[PDB]
RNA sequence: UAAUUGCGAUAACGAACGAGACCUUAACCUACUAAAUAGUGGUGCUAGCAUUUGCUGGUUAUCCACUUCUUAGAGGGACUAUCGGUUUCAAGCCGAUGGAAGUUUGAGGCAAUAACAGGUCUGUGAUGCCCUUAGACGUUCUGGGCCGCACGCGCGCUACACUGACGGAGCCAGCGAGUCUAACCUUGGCCGAGAGGUCUUGGUAAUCUUGUGAAACUCCGUCGUGCUGGGGAUAGAGCAUUGUAAUUAUUGCUCUUCAACGAGGAAUUCCUAGUAAGCGCAAGUCAUCAGCUUGCGUUGAUUACGUCCCUGCCCUUUGUACACACC
């Protein structure tokens, strides 16, 4: 990789695992592809980045939340529940610990494991809140691709947060379990319990 | 402070401020150029203090 | 269990008394010879792909 | 690496100071089940009693248990300063004590009766069953009991 | 949103009428013209006016 | 003798990272310690990204002193990475030729997270009537 | 070639100089140690009662060395933290002073520090060398 | 003498109001309109304005 | 309840089970065996004698080990 | 349109207050004017690592140069610019590109006409009337009271823990303040587990406290789901600080007692970007006491970019037997 030397050393696992390919933490950003259409252009995995923490600005205009990578959109949705707000640093460390667990469980790429997850969890069609004439009925409406990614991370994180609450596991673990049970939809997942409940209600009163 | 006298109604808070500007110029000159420097450059609202040297 | 792909053409307006659903015109993706009116709950831009469940239906305004 | 077994050397639930101290919880925090010993006191005694803290109470020979016990009632003698003690400079004898076990419920009642016999202000609040540290009883303390 | 006020637009209808040869399509030069044939008491109004006069020019021509 | 040095600065929130870039051997140090030891930790690669988005060899001719004052632990990291990614285009601007500087300008801004454009967000003032910027105190009516 | 303590990872550094001081013996641990919480803001005493004073001392030697002079006070606030005052909110509480002091007066005996103008303690040349020396050893910990 | 400058210009501002009011109460029928204070090196200057300056 | 001292025959479990799993962690041991967890962390350090397992990410919050070699 | 803000429609035409302009404050300036109370490079002087020049420091001014970061004077900067989608192709809105900045650039100050039996006589040596005026409703002094506790209601602080606690170790702000005929903000040396003490010190302040070495946080370690080391109420004992005076515990410290609290019923508050939330810090109060308020900065996100379904206000229409105006 041409190990160049400068006055201050700089490591060789550093120099190589970067200038060559701009991996993730050290995951491959190439060769991972959104296995479901529609949801593409919203599952941002074509621009690489090292850490899951960016000085972002995705709350100015309406449609710039998607140019934020789905990884850091995964991580940011972790750091919630009062005692957890703002603690982005911990979430990265949890997430880096969430991927490396998953890359140990079932080979593959964890960034493909995450990608697989967000997709098979977004509710294709939802129940909206109509006036419904008194006893408000429920009106079936299929849901935006942006919201199938949004409400996914919501459902997936809520899944791990409620999992490892009064439980021995760490977030990183329950997160690494909640993705694996969503990246191939074992229906053991909490998100998948959620998803196949929502489309289940829309499929009813329509 | 609070706007109201006594504590009636909404609690609305003014904030007053005062802007105090300091600065300093350093000079070197003998006899006449020292007392002249003092009182020839004077203007109300301007506080002036002129210092010997050393300690 | 068939699955619909539907590409956006034009934004019609916002329905629901709450402003809860947005209408849009979608190109049928695999059958460009179609175009149908739909109701979305999320925020839908142009050119993204809806995933319809009943490839008939097509209703209108809502409260 | 404390991967040791111990055959019959581990014996859960012993008895000290007329309490039922659990064996398989850490030594420091095992002891605290006694009315009178607490975190920092039980952290120090085991120190003065040469006890390897990394262990649980289920270990520790009766040697290492009478070594602690002895130190605990006479704490002042083993480099343990009077301020570590719950009852320093009394009001009857003027010395330093660390009332333990049953003895805590004892001098707690005695003291309360002490200023109740004398019928002071802080005493009466203990008789009625109210607050003694002149705080607000108007809005708070409700539900009672 | 941004709706420029009459005091602005009044001033754009006047400079365009009184100075069409010397105005132009660019924002920068007009800003300098304004500090000549007009007395505008604040830079923003100075800029805001010239902005509107220049808007008209891109649809006058 | 005085050396050909360059001095840029990157700011973020209340952190201001001053930079010195002179013709040198290749050392890169922030506050008297090498850039490999920047120990907010998880964001380590953050400060590395200016070295890997251009070529580890574009530094072997320069020594880069950095010192941060202010901000917090995170704001110092973005402030140093930005003072560093700006001293390399300002060394090129003065001590070498243009077209490489814009290529550098190119690879930087292709991926830019602030890097050479200072993120201008700021803290909003708290108002009266509430404990935060917009958060108002709890109202009760009856 | 030429290693300062500022070339060494801090936690790796202070983890080592501590060891260096418990396998040198001649520090001077005070009479308590087994009874102090390091700060009136803590809750329990340091858990490695054997070597905290060593870790403490070592850091200070590192800490005073990357500076011009630092007195006891600035140490108490540095090694102070947060106090949980109970049902009331948390605030900063400075740390014990007869802990940092007996650290700085016993560092004086081994020649790692010394009194200094502008008050406070300055790193000594004896100390400068002792820290730069054990720094390199931690640097070259690659076999 | 020797007072903090932050209290100085404040403590002055106290002296102005106190002077300004006193004159506003004493010089009633004169029609006084305000005062200015020119602190000079040696001497301090109070400058009263009233539309009946003879009775001042 | 769990276990907080080695029962020797409990020790037999670990040496002839941990290489079964391709993920060992704090909770991994607690769930299938019945360690306290305190003696699981030393059990991890113990299992890194001569690489019964192998590290990849050593942190104070998380233990991510794998199979042997 | 946020706006009576506009384009236009036009028996109106042309105008004034308001809104807007304005002002502050936060952002941009390698362009000007400067800098021992702000910095930096050189270098004297000197320590340590290497010794191969180098890396890291020390030295209030050794001497020289300078203004990148600092402070604030002077000015520039943006006008929603340029292109595009639009619509009366009108104001305008939407999108891309650039730009420090494109939500009235963010946030504030100011703020018309008219109205209230809204509050304040307990801010005023502001004021009418009444009352009282030496057994005083004046006043000062001693003590006590405002906190008294079956309970109903509002604001809050701490929490129920493993995204944690505890112990070590790492260590990063901004808004602020601070002693004259006086005792303030206080480094530091020593003493003290502590709270604190004693000896000196700097500062009327970009100079000294103070880099306010803040907390949250990072990390290594212990504990391991156990009303447990989560929680810290109630209570006993002792040491201290404030003050003439602490009892009805002012506060501070150490040990000991280890309470309810296992996610909170019908309800209901607040919020759209450095925002919410979590975090501390100064300031007001202050002899002493913050769980309060005014501000500050650290860490910093999910979700909207919409609607009139609910509650409000606004117009317009219509009804009116209301005008002391659906009290
Ligand atoms: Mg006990
Ligand atoms: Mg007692
Ligand atoms: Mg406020
Ligand atoms: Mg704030
Ligand atoms: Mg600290
Ligand atoms: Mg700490
Ligand atoms: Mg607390
Ligand atoms: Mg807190
Ligand atoms: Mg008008
Ligand atoms: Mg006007
Ligand atoms: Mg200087
Ligand atoms: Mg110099
Ligand atoms: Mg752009
Ligand atoms: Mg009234
Ligand atoms: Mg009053
Ligand atoms: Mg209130
Ligand atoms: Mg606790
Ligand atoms: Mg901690
Ligand atoms: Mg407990
Ligand atoms: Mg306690
Ligand atoms: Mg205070
Ligand atoms: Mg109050
Ligand atoms: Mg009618």
């Amino acid at each position: 990789f041409t190990p160049v030397v400068l006055a201050t050393p700089i490591p060789e696992e550093v120099q190589q695992a970067q200038t060559e390919i701009k991996l993730f933490n050290k995951w491959s950003f190439e060769e991972v592809e959104v296995k479901d259409a529609s949801l593409v252009d919203y599952v941002q995995v074509r621009q690489p980045i090292f850490v899951a923490h960016t000085a972002g600005r995705y709350a100015n205009k309406r449609f710039r939340k998607a140019q934020c990578p789905i990884i850091e959109r995964l991580t940011n949705s972790l750091m919630m529940n009062g005692r957890n707000n703002g603690k982005k640093l911990k979430a990265v460390r949890i997430i880096k610990h969430t991927l490396d667990i998953i890359n140990v469980l079932t080979d593959q790429n964890p960034i493909q494991v995450v990608v697989d997850a967000i997709t098979n969890t977004g509710p294709r069609e939802d129940t909206t809140r109509v006036g419904g004439g008194g006893a408000a009925r429920r009106q079936a409406v299929d849901v935006s691709p942006l919201r199938r990614v949004n409400q996914a991370i919501a459902l997936l994180t809520i899944g791990a947060r409620e999992a490892a609450f009064r439980n021995i596991k760490t977030i990183a673990e329950t997160l690494a379990e909640e993705l694996i049970n969503a990246a191939k939809g074992s229906s053991t997942s909490y998100a998948i319990k959620k998803k196949d409940e929502l489309e289940r209600v829309a499929k009813s009163n329509r | 402070t609070r706007k109201t006298p006594n504590g009636e109604g909404s609690k609305t808070w003014e904030t007053y401020e005062m802007r105090i500007h300091k600065r300093y110029i350093d000079l070197e000159a003998p006899v006449q150029i020292v007392k002249r420097i003092t009182q020839i450059t004077i203007e109300p609202g301007v506080d002036v203090e002129v210092v010997v040297a050393s300690n | 269990t068939p699955v619909t792909l539907a590409k956006v053409i034009k934004v019609l307006g916002r329905t629901g008394s709450r402003g809860g659903v947005t209408q849009v015109r979608v190109e049928f993706l695999e059958d460009t010879s179609r175009t149908i009116v739909r109701n979305v709950k999320g925020p839908v831009r142009e050119n993204d792909i809806l995933v319809l469940m009943e490839s008939e239906r097509e209703a209108r305004r809502l409260r | 690496s404390l991967v040791v077994q111990e055959q019959g050397s581990f014996q859960h639930i012993l008895r000290l100071l007329n309490t039922n101290v659990d064996g398989n919880i850490k030594i420091v925090y095992a002891l605290t089940t006694i009315k009178g010993v607490g975190r920092r006191y039980s952290n120090l005694v085991c120190k003065k009693a040469d006890v390897d803290l990394h262990k649980r109470a289920g270990e520790l020979t009766q040697e290492e248990l009478e070594r602690i016990v002895q130190i605990m009632q006479n704490p002042t003698h083993y480099k343990i300063p009077a301020w570590f003690l719950n009852r320093q400079n009394d009001i009857t004898d003027g010395k330093d004590y660390h009332t333990l076990a049953n003895n805590v419920e004892s001098k707690l009642r005695d003291d309360l009766e002490r200023l109740k016999k004398i019928r002071a202000h802080r005493g009466i609040r203990h008789f009625w069953g109210l607050r003694v540290r002149g705080q607000h009883t108007k809005t708070t303390g409700r539900r009672r009991a | 949103g941004r709706v420029r006020t009459k005091t602005v637009k009044r001033a754009s209808k006047a400079l365009i009428e009184r100075y069409y040869p010397k105005l132009t399509l660019d924002f920068q030069t007009n800003k300098r013209l304004c500090d000549e044939i007009a007395t505008i008491q604040s830079k923003r109004l100075r800029n805001k006016i010239a902005g509107y006069t220049t808007h008209l020019m891109k649809r006058i021509q | 003798s005085a050396v050909p040095s360059v001095q840029t600065f990157g700011k973020k929130k209340s952190a201001t990272a001053v930079a010195h870039v002179k013709a040198g051997k290749g050392l890169i140090k922030v506050n008297g310690s090498p850039i490999t030891l920047v120990e907010p930790e998880i964001l380590r690669f953050k400060v590395y990204e200016p070295l890997l988005l251009v070529g580890l060899d574009k530094f072997s001719n320069i020594d880069i002193r950095v010192r941060v004052t202010g901000g917090g632990h995170v704001s110092q990291v973005y402030a140093i990475r930005q003072a560093i990614a700006k001293g390399l285009v300002a060394y090129h601007q003065k001590y070498v030729d243009e077209q490489s500087k814009n290529e550098l300008k190119k690879a930087f801004t292709s991926y830019d997270r602030t890097l050479l454009i200072a993120d201008s967000r700021r803290p909003e003032p708290k108002k009266f009537g509430g404990k935060g910027a917009r958060s108002r105190f709890q109202k009760s009516y009856r | 070639p030429g290693v300062s303590v500022r070339d060494v990872a801090a936690q790796d550094f202070i983890n080592a100089y501590a060891s260096f001081l418990q396998r040198q013996g001649k520090l001077e641990v005070p009479g308590y140690v087994d009874i102090v919480k390091t700060s009136s803001g803590n809750e329990m005493p340091p858990q490695d009662a054997e070597g905290w004073f060593y870790k403490r001392a070592a850091s200070v030697a590192r800490h005073i060395y990357m500076r011009k002079q630092v007195g006891v006070g600035k140490l108490n606030k540095l090694y102070g933290g947060a106090k949980s005052r109970g049902v009331r909110p948390y605030k900063h509480i400075d740390a014990s002073g007869s802990i940092n002091r007996k650290v700085l007066q016993a560092l004086e005996k081994i020649g790692i520090v010394e009194i200094s103008p502008k008050g406070g303690r300055r790193i000594s040349e004896n100390g400068q060398r002792d820290l730069d020396r054990i720094a390199a050893q931690t640097l070259e910990e690659d076999e | 003498a020797l007072i903090s400058k932050k209290r100085k210009l404040v403590a002055d501002g106290v002296f102005y109001a106190e002077l300004n009011e006193f004159f506003t109460r004493e010089l009633a029928e004169e029609g006084y309109s305000g005062v200015e204070v020119r602190v000079t090196p040696t001497k301090t200057e109070v400058i009263i304005r009233a539309t009946r300056t003879q009775d001042v | 309840q769990h276990a907080v001292i080695l029962d020797q025959e409990k020790y037999d479990r670990i040496l002839k089970e941990v290489p079964t799993y391709r993920y060992v962690s704090v909770s991994v041991l607690v769930d299938r065996l019945k360690i306290g967890g305190s003696l699981a962390r030393i059990a991890l350090r113990h299992l890194e004698k001569e690489g019964i397992i192998k590290p990849i990410s050593k942190h104070s919050k998380q233990a991510i080990y794998t199979r042997a070699t």
